[PDB]
Parts: C-alpha cells; sequence; structure tokens
C-alpha cells in the first residue's frame, strides 16, 4: 500500500531552518501533488505549500519569502523547507497526497522551536506494589524530565503490544514526564522477560529497562 | 476573501441523526469542498468530496451512515444514527485560483459531542519510586487513571491523611477508544519519601471518589 | 460555473 514516511529533526532554535524529508512508497510522483500542512495546538488547520507533479509550486502567501518546497522524483522524496522559525511555528507538520476520493498522510512531525537545551529523559522501570496474587499483572516505565517531546516508547521492541496504555507526556519546570503501563497475566511475568524501550531522538538515546520483581 | 465558516462545537445524543454545516463565502458558493475527520494530535482522515447539487464521494473507511448535501453556500455533512466512534473535530477544505495561484484554506473545525454514552469509572494504578530512582536519592509518585467517562476527574494526592500540593504534577485528560486517560505524578525527594507513612492519590469522578495508597514501609 | 480548484490533479 501506499505510505508516506516523514523524517528531520524537530527541535529548531529560534531565528534557524526547519527541514522535513516526505518519502513515498507505492506511487509515483511523477503523477501526484505534495502539499504540505501544519497544526498548532488548539489553532486549526493550516495550509503552507504545495508541489504538483510537473515540478511547479504555490504557496500560502503569509509563508511564501520562507518557505520552499522541492522533491527528487528518482528517489521520490519531497523537501520541505522554512526559514526563521518563531515560537508560533511550533506545531505538527504534514505531508499530503490527494487522489480521487481521498487523501495519504505522512506521520506528522513535531516541531518545538525553542532555546532551551535538549535532556535526555531517565527512564525507570515499574514494578508492581509488594504482594501484587490476582490472575494478571500491570507493570509500567517511567520515563522523567526530557526536553523536547516527543519519545517513542515500546515494549519488547514492538512484540508485545496488546494491554499497553501510553498516558501523554506532563510538562512542568520546562521538562516532560510521560509514564506507560502494560497489563499481562501472572502466569507471563516475571516468569518471562518484559522490557520497556526508550527512544529520544533529539539526544540520540536509546534505553532499555528491564522490569524485574521488587 | 476565501472563507469557510463552522461553528467551533455541536452536540448530539447517541442513535440520532446529526448534520454538521460548513458555510462558504457568498462570491464562492458554488464551490467544491472537502470535509475530514480529525482526532487530537492525529493526521485528518478524508471523509468526502461534495459538490454544490449535494452530491458526494465519499473516502475509504468511511460508513454508510455519513451522506452529504447541499444548499446555496451551505455543505452540510450528516451522520445518522451517530455512534461514539464519530466524537471527532470535523473540517472542511476548499481549493481556488486566487491571482494566478493555487490556494487551500480549511475552516475551524466543529468539535461534536455524543451525549448518553455509558458512565464509566476511573482505573487506578499507582507506583511507588523504583530502587534506581532513590538510589539517586530522588523519589517519584506514579498515579495512572485509565477506562473513564465522562473526561472531567480531579485528581488530588495526600500525605499522611493531609492535603499536600508541593510536587504535584497532573495532565489533562486525553482520549483512548471512547474512554478516556490521565497521569499524575508526585516529585519528591527520597527522603520526604522514607519518613512519611503513606501517601494517596485520590480521583473525582461525577461525585464518586476512588483512591489508592502508597507505602514507604 | 466556477467550481474552485481540486487538491488532487
Ligand atoms: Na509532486
Amino acid at each position: 500500500q501506499v505510505q508516506l514516511k516523514q523524517s528531520g529533526p524537530g527541535l529548531v532554535q529560534p531565528s534557524q531552518s526547519l527541514s522535513i524529508t516526505c518519502t513515498v512508497s507505492g506511487l509515483s510522483l511523477t503523477s501526484y501533488g505534495v502539499h504540505w500542512v501544519r497544526q498548532s495546538p488548539g489553532k486549526g488547520l493550516e495550509w503552507l505549500g504545495v508541489i504538483w507533479s510537473g515540478g511547479n509550486t504555490d504557496y500560502n502567501a503569509a509563508f511564501i519569502s520562507r518557505l520552499s518546497i522541492s522533491k527528487d522524483n528518482s528517489k521520490n522524496q519531497v523537501f520541505f523547507k522554512m526559514n526563521s522559525l518563531r515560537a508560533d511555528d511550533t506545531a505538527i507538520y504534514y505531508c499530503a497526497i490527494y487522489y480521487r476520493y481521498g487523501a495519504y498522510w505522512g506521520q506528522g512531525t513535531l516541531v518545538t522551536v525553542s532555546a532551551a537545551k535538549t535532556t535526555a529523559p531517565s527512564v525507570y522501570p515499574l514494578a508492581p506494589v509488594c504482594g501484587d496474587t490476582g490472575s494478571s499483572v500491570t507493570l509500567g516505565c517511567l520515563v522523567k524530565g526530557y526536553f523536547p517531546k516527543p519519545v517513542t516508547l515500546t515494549w519488547n521492541s514492538g512484540s508485545l503490544s496488546s494491554g499497553v496504555h501510553t498516558f501523554p507526556a506532563v510538562l512542568q519546570s520546562d521538562l516532560y514526564t510521560l509514564s506507560s503501563s502494560v497489563t499481562v497475566t501472572s502466569s507471563t511475568w516475571p516468569s518471562q522477560s518484559i522490557t520497556c524501550n526508550v527512544a529520544h531522538p533529539a539526544s540520540s538515546t536509546k534505553v532499555d529497562k528491564k522490569i524485574e520483581p521488587r | 476573501q476565501l472563507v469557510l465558516t463552522q461553528s467551533s462545537s455541536a452536540s448530539f445524543s447517541l442513535g440520532a441523526s446529526a448534520k454538521l454545516t460548513c458555510t462558504l463565502s457568498s462570491q464562492h458558493s458554488t464551490y467544491t469542498i472537502d470535509w475530514y475527520q480529525q482526532q487530537p494530535l492525529k493526521p485528518p482522515k478524508y471523509v468526502m468530496e461534495l459538490r454544490r447539487d449535494g452530491s458526494h464521494n465519499t473516502g475509504d473507511g468511511i460508513p454508510d451512515r455519513f451522506s452529504g448535501s447541499s444548499s446555496g453556500a451551505d455543505r452540510y455533512l450528516s451522520i445518522s444514527n451517530i455512534q461514539p466512534e464519530d466524537e471527532a473535530i470535523y473540517i472542511c477544505g476548499v481549493g481556488d485560483t486566487i491571482k494566478e495561484q493555487f490556494v487551500y484554506v480549511f475552516g475551524g473545525g466543529t468539535k461534536v459531542t455524543v451525549l448518553g454514552q455509558p458512565k464509566s469509572t476511573p482505573t487506578l494504578t499507582v507506583f511507588p519510586p523504583s530502587s534506581e530512582e532513590l538510589k539517586e536519592n530522588k523519589a517519584t509518585l506514579v498515579c495512572l487513571i485509565s477506562n473513564f467517562s465522562p473526561s472531567g476527574v480531579t485528581v488530588a494526592w495526600k500525605a499522611n491523611g493531609t492535603p499536600i500540593t508541593q510536587g504535584v504534577d497532573t495532565s489533562n485528560p486525553t482520549k483512548e477508544g471512547n474512554k478516556f486517560m490521565a497521569s499524575s505524578f508526585l516529585h519528591l525527594t527520597s527522603d520526604q519519601w522514607r519518613s512519611h507513612n503513606s501517601f494517596t492519590c485520590q480521583v473525582t469522578h461525577e461525585g464518586d471518589t476512588v483512591e489508592k495508597s502508597l507505602s514507604p514501609a | 460555473v466556477q467550481t474552485g480548484r481540486r487538491p488532487y490533479e
């Protein structure tokens, strides 16, 4: 099937540049236009620009002075570049491809425009309290004091996906804290290994924490 | 100006038939629009193309209960037998040529709330500090609140039965299926943790308080 | 009659 995969750093210092690549698999950019869109927290969707199949472009007039979209047909990639970012350029950015009748969307790039320092999270395994007996058991992972969003958290490198609740980050004193829990049967754990995997692209850190009974 | 006007919110009873309105700017009343459905912090999903005679083409993964109609500048999205799964922000979009250039614009979005759903009591999961955190002379208490509906909750922490407010760190509720999730953290030093007898996370939801306790003992 | 522009080509 058709997939739009976005890549590029999300943390941008004020007045610096944002670059995002959209890699398209399963269709040819010689036949489709690619739009760029963004949504900022409770502020609605803004259309930014488009590159048509033939390579010509159109831009939102509020952005044309600092926005550039180009593409490489042979690689099937679209390059989005915006200069001179300000605090209110903080948003999730999406590429999109329309057809009769529908649209494919990139997964989105969470863009944070900030002068604050990158901080890697401290990751802690959470074992149930002593005296926890029933047929199921809930395990946890605490991801503490990182900047910026996002962090990507999985269990056993993805091969445990059922019963997983990931709670969105809370922000306080300029650092984020997040938690995730997984529910498994008592016969599964601790008989078998359960590990929290935490990746934080901005600090280039990947951490694995095994949950051990306490 | 090319402008799409939508109310910011709308409310319907479960199983009722719902209609959302998007109004085009007067000079663009004959225009074809797109409808989208969006979940918070997710890419929008294409719902349909809707033309001025009210005929439409629905996108993939949209059920039969969605349809469209028109009346002059107005474009309607109708959902019959409205389900909880239809709770979302609905957005219209329109394109034009303006001074020789392609422009596309979105409406402000309408948040749809489906009233009359079954209530759901929060599940609390509490975790004490890991021994790894304790070796850094720190202690974070974790309270995970899930499987609740409607979304209104308040969280209160207590130490030795006394309300405490310093070090509390509580999230807004967020959507999971048709339920809601929230987390609350209590940031302490290892010394505060070890010198108290108990701490309690207390969740009030629809005038019902549920609570769980943690002890250093 | 003008019907606008479509986001697909
Ligand atoms: Na293209």
